[PDB]
RNA sequence: GAAAUUGGGCGCAAUAGAUAUAGUACCGCAAGGGAAAGAUGAAAAAACCAAGCAUAAUAUAGCAAGGACUAACCCCUAUACCUUCUGCAUAAUGAAUUAACUAGAAAUAACUUUGCAAGGAGAGCCAAAGCUAAGACCCCCGAAACCAGACGA
């Protein structure tokens, strides 16, 4: 519900679209599992896709770290101190391309 | 027992998280948590309708007080600036009526002409031209 | 007990039954197990059409 | 509470053990050891259950004609308590008729 | 008992007060009806129900065509209660391949075949 | 499955120890209405749908689909490139060290499945090596299944138990439905 | 009937049905009319024709049989001189 | 040992060499393998020289010269996946690390 | 198979990477949750509902239909009627035509059981096979049958072509060993003899129409005129062609098979037959 | 309902598993019934989380929330849940609350997926495309009673 959660007011971080658009996303942290099926879909997209994903925005770095992890997580940190750690638990590769798009577009 | 269940905790946890700020034992109690809880889902879905219905009573309850301090009331406000093609909204007009009132008391100078051209109009009955703001802007 | 490319048998049948039927009959290929199951009697036709394909 | 406040002791499996490695030979001891054995006579178990399959008054009308000669005495009247009660559940009561 | 009602033929026969009220034509008259559902089916029989699935009404406000012919109109008669019945004119001719796409039927009847969205 | 048999049983509430009699009067008391002390509501009662008895578990499917199962595991083992047929089962030593180390200078596997045409004709060097291995394994050609198949990452043949297979797995396409069974004498089989 | 027999523990069969229908393999039962031999001295001779007939069975009722009975009953029976030995197969239907 | 493979610059006239050293026609690329003294001598020399054997699984699948020396010029490749991700050029902001 | 090429490059098939045919498990239902329990499939609290609903059959009190009937004698002494599976000779020409049954030896019913073209079982009262005309157009062959029952036609559609068909009689005992003899000598029984027909039966194997085993042999070339004018073909003489010695030969009546004699026992182990020489024996087995 | 005839654990782990730490304590004149429970460490010769309270009582108004809001309340909207009913806010039933335990078991036939196919099946059984195998449907508590044998004046 809306009474239990708390509110906020629509912000952005540093007037963001003002002079020029920064983008708001600093690190990505991919944890995948070399062998295991949970991280399946994470290891065929870093074998293709995060490479270009680096490629198409230079501001973000990106820290793949290929440990025996038993779950695979993202941890995106933002400009402003925000981390949001996600699940790319079991998820195919497309469905980590919209997951990583959604945490590059938003703050 | 063979498998009993060992997860149980957290289905608690889900049910009483949203219980948090509840008085009496329905902070608590699972059992009464569960029945409060669900009931303040079906009004928290309920009150989206009304949520949309009274900010829009609300608007017209703005836009009745601003109109009434220029002399017009709402029906006439609203009826004559839809008959200028000014299809602003309600939400618009409340928002002018406290914003930019100059905004609004030009578009209330705008409606209460149009009100009189359409009482001139219907007045003198037959072929005569028409109101100047009268006019309507055909769109093909 | 079709073993090889299940598709042009089964293009040969849409071919085949066709002008007996008018319509061209509804087939599943189980490409795995590799058969090939067609919608209608046409037994006798068909021991007799692959009897004349030579096998 | 009903949960255990710190993780238990850890479940150390070697599947390499001589029952995991050697599992399931002589399965196919009848389709090529020239169908001299059966591998129901594979199976080791009850005498009653040795290669067959009933649900469960099944299971103790055969576990009475098997070996209810031998059986304990209040083992014996406990079975057929059993076998009485699961005849009259199965033959007059149930949904499917 | 509350049965089906059948209506007389004198109800459906104009009159020139009606003919000058409604702006039709006896001689040559139109070709395709606009048939609008304005009252809910609830509240009704299962005859008419079943009759505004047949002709297609099933949301409300929403408009159809249909052939000003004696058996669409028989199945309109059943329901004219229900719905809101206009003439599709035609300003400009019945639409060509050309101009399919480019259509908007406007709220006084007609099918304007070229659509712009610009002022005169 | 087949071999599976579960010893797990449970007391129901007549076999449940005591527990004969009403324990309060239907109507005076306003507690609830109990028939005994052992129904399954009640803490130390019988157990309403538990397991009951040893089960077996107990099927057969058709010999065909077993003799076809062992065909499709011999086509998976060769098409993965696991499968490594040898002329015979002779190492030069019954060391267990020359053995994984050779199976780790050819990159077999893990584990590897040695399988021999008998038990009794295994020659006594490699019955030292793998004897002494958890994941080397002496099977003979009889002894051959589908779960350790899958289990060994590769399956190692010799000849002759390659034309001991062709004889029995290509004898079931390619026979009769059977009268009696096969163990008893018929025109050709043994 | 007996689902679950105390012997054997196989389904049992309702004798009764045996004693008085006559399953064809193909599925229909085959029954003979309730009153063909009671009261003939009052029933008119189309109704005695009528009566002394081999009539067939509904649906459910051949359904209700073939639960009544175990698959023995179902079976083939390649008899010398049947006489409904012509009316097990069923011959050019079209469903 | 490596499993990895480079077919040679020279590979097809060494094979042919090996050809002749087993044999000789026209149309060398053609000779059919049906003969397995034949097939086991040519993959023999071939696995001998070249130090890179056909497998199992496509074994049999070569029944003419030309798909032996189809098979021998693919560049068979092994290396870590660490060795396989660090060595694509990547761009300046991913960095991987491997925990093995 | 490309399959297998798809193989090459998939990885090792492990009992990780198991899956049943999808289709075949479907998901086991059970009453928990909102949808499948709350009465949990059996309505609203009457008598289904507890679960005592009445016996299969009990009409809720009037008589039922499978009583209001009057019982008539459809399967009355249903297993002792007679049972004889059919050979059609559709069937045994496509036998012979595949060699699984062998037209140059005589077609006991052993031949016809190891050829696997006629199942019979003992059990379930069959006492044997019957001739039967289907495909008696088109059926080329010469050959040597014996069948407890014969159609006229099938008589006749065999004898066309210079065949030789007679009836025997086998008892139920005599006939599973006839079926499966093999499991008859791993029994260590010595062979019986195989019984007269019952009063009955009789008069059918004792006449030449229906080519009795027990018949007149004077008979029988009258019998062979008639059906060969009755169907329109000129009646081949076995005597003179060169297989007439295998056409001939009948084993006799209380004989089971072709060359063996009853009161032998058969070792299959070291591959003999035992011979009795008491003079008792030989007047019980020789009777 | 025959016969001839034939031939160690995909167990439990202190409300579970034995009732059992014990047929003890205790109850009953007796027959009989029948419990509950313990957790240190190698050596004692060494935290966090159920209900319930407390820290910390209460502020007009109303199924205890929800929409919200600068703001807890004030504003507005809102006839607890189950069950049984034609219909329950119902002033009909049940429930103080927490933890733990506590309720859908299977047949022929059909259907889905394999195998083989005029045959199927590792005998017996079925077969006018069938047969074999697997998957998938059938609850829990409660009488007053009746009978047998003991124990009681
Ligand atoms: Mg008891
Ligand atoms: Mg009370
Ligand atoms: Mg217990
Ligand atoms: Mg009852
Ligand atoms: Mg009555
Ligand atoms: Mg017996
Ligand atoms: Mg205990
Ligand atoms: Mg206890
Ligand atoms: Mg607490
Ligand atoms: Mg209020
Ligand atoms: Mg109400
Ligand atoms: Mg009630
Ligand atoms: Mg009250
Ligand atoms: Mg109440
Ligand atoms: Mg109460
Ligand atoms: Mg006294």
């Amino acid at each position: 519900t809306a009474r239990g959660t708390p509110s906020r007011f629509l912000a952005s971080v540093l007037h963001n679209g003002l002079g020029r658009y920064v983008q708001q996303l600093q690190r990505l942290s991919f944890s995948v599992s070399r062998d295991g099926a949970s991280s399946r879909g994470a290891r065929e997209f870093v074998e293709r896709e995060v490479i270009d994903f680096a490629r198409r925005n230079p501001g973000v770095v990106i820290y793949v770290n290929s440990r025996p992890c038993c779950v695979p997580r993202v941890v995106a940190e933002y400009l402003n101190g925000a981390v949001r750690e996600e699940s790319i638990h079991c998820k195919s590769v497309e469905e980590i391309s919209t997951l990583v798009q959604k945490l590059a577009d938003q703050s | 027992l063979r498998n009993r269940v060992t997860d149980r905790y957290f289905r608690i946890q889900e049910v009483l998280k949203h219980a948090r700020h509840f008085r009496g034992r329905k902070n608590r109690c699972y059992r009464l948590a569960v029945r409060t809880v669900i009931r303040a889902f079906v009004k928290c879905t309920k009150a989206r309708y009304l949520k949309k219905k009274n900010m829009r009573t609300l608007w017209i309850n703005r836009i009745t007080a601003a109109s009434q301090e220029h002399g017009l009331k709402y029906p006439a406000l609203i009826g004559n600036l839809v008959k200028c093609q000014v299809e602003l909204n309600r939400k618009v007009l409340a928002d002018l009526a406290i914003y930019e009132p100059k905004t609004f008391k030009s578009l209330a100078a705008l409606a209460s002409r149009r009100r009189h051209e359409g009482f001139a109009a219907a007045l003198g009955d037959g072929k005569e031209p028409e109101g100047i703001f009268s006019r309507v802007v055909q769109y093909h | 007990k079709v073993e090889g490319d299940i598709w042009a048998l089964q293009k040969d049948v849409e071919d085949f039954l066709s002008p007996l039927l008018g319509k061209t009959p509804v087939t599943q290929v189980n490409e795995v197990t590799g058969t090939l199951r067609i919608k209608g009697y046409f037994d006798q036709e068909l021991k007799a059409w692959l009897l004349e394909k030579g096998f | 509470i009903g949960i255990r406040l710190t993780l238990p002791p850890p479940k150390v499996v070697d599947r390499w053990n001589e029952k995991r490695a050697m599992f399931g030979v002589y399965d196919n001891i009848g389709i090529l050891g020239n169908f001299e054995k059966h591998p129901k006579e594979l199976i080791r178990g009850p005498i009653w259950l040795r290669g067959w399959k009933g649900n469960e008054l099944q299971r103790c009308i055969r576990k009475r004609k098997m070996v209810g000669s031998r059986m304990f005495a209040d083992d014996l009247h406990n079975l057929n308590k059993r076998i009485r009660y699961l005849y009259k559940h199965f033959n007059r009561h149930g949904k499917f008729r | 008992k509350f049965t089906r009602s059948r209506i007389p033929e004198k109800v459906f026969q104009a009159s020139p007060e009606d003919h000058e009220k409604y702006g039709g034509d006896p001689q040559n008259p139109h070709k395709l009806h606009i048939v609008t559902r304005i009252k809910s089916t609830r509240r009704r029989p299962y005859w008419e129900k079943d009759i505004i699935k047949m002709l297609g009404l099933e949301k409300a406000h929403t408009p159809q065509v249909h052939k000003n012919i004696p058996s669409v109109n028989a199945k309109l008669k059943v329901v004219k209660h229900l719905i809101r019945i206009k003439p599709l004119k035609l300003p400009q001719g019945l639409p060509a391949e050309e101009n399919m796409s480019n259509t908007c039927l406007k709220s006084t009847g007609e099918l304007v075949v070229q659509w712009h969205l610009k002022p005169v | 499955n087949f071999k599976r048999i579960s010893y797990a049983k449970t007391k129901t509430r007549a076999e449940v120890r005591g527990g004969g009699r009403k324990p309060w009067p239907q109507k005076g008391t306003g507690r609830a209405r109990h028939g005994s002390i052992r129904s399954p509501l009640w803490r130390g009662g019988g157990v309403a749908h538990g397991p009951r008895g040893p089960t077996s578990y107990y099927y057969m499917l058709p010999m065909k689909v077993r003799a076809l199962g062992l065909k499709v595991a011999l086509t998976v083992k060769l098409a993965q490139d696991d499968l490594h047929i040898m002329d015979s089962l002779e190492l030069p030593t019954g060391d267990p060290q020359y053995l994984t180390e050779l199976a780790h200078y050819r990159r077999w596997g893990d584990s590897v499945l040695l399988v021999d045409l008998t038990h009794e004709e295994m020659p006594q060097s490699i019955v030292e090596a793998t004897s002494r291995l958890k994941t080397f394994n002496l099977i003979p050609a009889v002894g051959l299944n589908v779960h350790s198949m899958l289990k060994h990452q590769t399956l190692v043949l010799t000849l002759p138990t390659v034309a001991f297979l062709e004889d029995k797995l290509l004898w079931q396409d390619s026979r009769y439905r059977p009268l009696y069974p096969f163990s008893l004498p018929y025109s050709d089989f043994p | 009937l007996t689902y679950f027999s105390a012997r054997k523990g196989k389904r049992k069969t309702v004798k009764a049905v045996i004693d008085r229908f006559l399953r064809l393999h193909c599925g229909l039962w085959v029954r003979r009319k309730a009153g063909y031999k009671k009261k003939l001295w009052k029933k008119t001779p189309a109704r005695k024709k009528r009566l002394r007939e081999f009539v067939f069975c509904n649906k459910t009722q051949s359904k209700l049989l073939d639960k009544m009975t175990t698959s023995f009953w179902k079976r083939r029976n390649w008899y010398v001189d049947d006489p409904y030995q012509k009316y097990h197969d069923r011959t050019n239907l079209k469903v | 040992r490596s499993r990895a493979y480079t077919p040679p610059e020279d590979l097809q006239s060494r094979l042919e060499s090996y050809v002749k050293e087993v044999f000789l026609p026209s149309n060398w690329q053609d000779i059919s393998l049906e003969d397995s003294r034949l097939k086991f001598n040519l993959l023999a020399h071939l696995a001998d020289d070249l130090g890179h054997v056909v497998p199992n699984s496509r074994l049999h699948q070569m029944c003419r010269v030309r798909d032996v020396l189809d098979f021998y010029n693919v560049p068979i490749q092994d290396r870590s996946k660490f060795d396989e991700l660090s060595a694509s050029n990547l761009p300046p902001n991913l960095k991987i690390t491997w925990s093995y | 198979a490309r399959a297998l090429d798809l193989l090459r490059g998939l990885p090792r098939v492990s009992l990780a990477n198991l899956k049943p045919n999808p289709g075949s498990k479907k998901p086991e239902r059970r009453p928990r949750g909102r949808r499948r329990g709350r009465k949990c499939g059996r309505g609203h609290k009457g008598e289904r509902q507890r679960g005592t609903r009445p016996r299969l059959g009990f009409e809720g009190g009037q008589t039922p239909f499978y009583i209001r009937i009057p019982k008539y004698g459809f399967n009355e002494g249903h297993s002792f009627r007679r049972q004889y599976k059919p050979l059609s000779l559709n069937r045994l020409q496509y036998l012979i035509d595949l060699g699984r049954v062998d037209p140059s030896q005589p077609i006991d019913l052993t031949q016809l059981v190891n050829g696997r073209g006629v199942t019979i079982q003992p059990l379930k009262r069959d006492y044997g096979v019957q001739l039967v005309e289907e495909g008696a157009d088109t059926f080329t062959a010469k050959v040597n049958i014996e069948v407890q029952l014969a159609s006229e036609l099938a008589i006749a559609a065999i004898e066309k072509n210079g065949g030789v068909v007679t009836t025997a009689f086998y008892d139920p005992r005599s006939l599973d060993i006839v079926c499966k003899p093999v499991p008859f000598f791993l029994r260590g029984q010595p062979i019986p003899k195989r019984m007269l027909p019952p009063e009955e039966l009789v008069p059918y194997y004792t006449d030449a129409k229906n080519r009795g085993y027990l018949a007149d042999p004077a008979k029988f070339p009258e019998a062979r005129l008639e059906l060969a004018r009755k169907y329109g073909y000129i009646l081949p003489d076995i005597t003179k062609d060169e297989l007439f010695k295998m056409l001939c030969t009948r084993k006799d009546p209380r004989q089971i098979f072709f060359g063996l004699a009853p009161g032998w026992v058969v070792n299959m182990a070291d591959k003999k037959i035992l011979k009795p020489t008491d003079e008792n024996l030989l007047k019980y087995y020789t009777s």
